[PDB]
């Protein structure tokens, strides 16, 4: 084939993320800033809330969401 | 987003093929004791940039439960079968995490993958190793640098 096999994934890539809801009623709004190599399987991502903080449940079940 | 798995030549690759355009996905999580968590993202490109709109809605979790008192430490490193159901990508995963004093705590996930674009071919069955986890914190997890890797085979 002739295309560019990375003619929209590229090896080097950013991400931008925002999340909104809430746990039990505790609601949230939480911002992510991150880079990532797709080719590779990896990302990194900062992650703040913005809102409803400090969150009153565990962190670790909303990280497989972002 | 499972644009960052790392797939070989010999698995077809929907997330990759899906853009530009995009995808999105529709996740179920079911604890062990009754807690429940549907969560959702829409995912685009701009340019280099992947944006993800983000839903998490939690309920039924017990007032005295490991979530609710913040008693977790990680999760356990695993595996997420990717087959076709009922004409739909979908993959399964039973995960456990790590809590304080010596335990574990499961839980069940349904994901289901849907390419914006209509054509694109769907894949043969195949598993997807994945770890994730967090890297730094503050005290309260106001802030959270978060890391995860993924390969897929078979």
């Amino acid at each position: 084939d002739d295309k560019d096999p990375m003619s929209a994934i590229k090896p080097d890539m950013r991400i931008k993320l925002r999340m909104e809801g809430n746990v039990n009623g505790h609601h949230f709004v939480i911002d992510g800033d991150g880079t990532g190599k797709p080719y590779e399987g990896k990302q990194t991502m900062d992650l703040e809330v913005k809102e409803g903080g400090p969150l009153p449940f565990a962190f670790d079940i909303l990280t497989t969401a972002f | 987003n499972r644009v960052f798995v790392k797939y070989p030549d010999n698995i077809q690759d929907y997330f990759k093929q899906s853009f530009p355009k995009g995808y999105s996905w529709e996740r179920s999580l079911t604890f062990e004791d009754g807690g429940i968590c549907n969560a959702r993202n829409d995912i685009t490109m701009e340019g280099d940039t992947f944006y993800n709109k983000v839903r998490f809605y939690g309920t039924n979790f017990p007032a005295n439960g490991p979530v609710m008192q913040k008693k977790t430490l990680k999760w356990e490193p695993s595996t997420e079968k990717m087959y076709v159901r009922d004409g739909v990508l979908t993959g399964d995963i039973e995960m456990a995490l790590l809590l304080e004093g010596n335990a574990h705590y499961r839980c069940d996930f349904r994901t289901t993958y849907k390419a914006k674009e209509k054509g694109v071919k769907l894949p043969g069955a195949h598993f997807v190793d994945h770890a994730i986890e967090i890297l730094s914190h503050d005290k309260d997890y106001n802030k959270v640098k978060l890391y995860e890797h993924a390969v897929a085979h078979s």
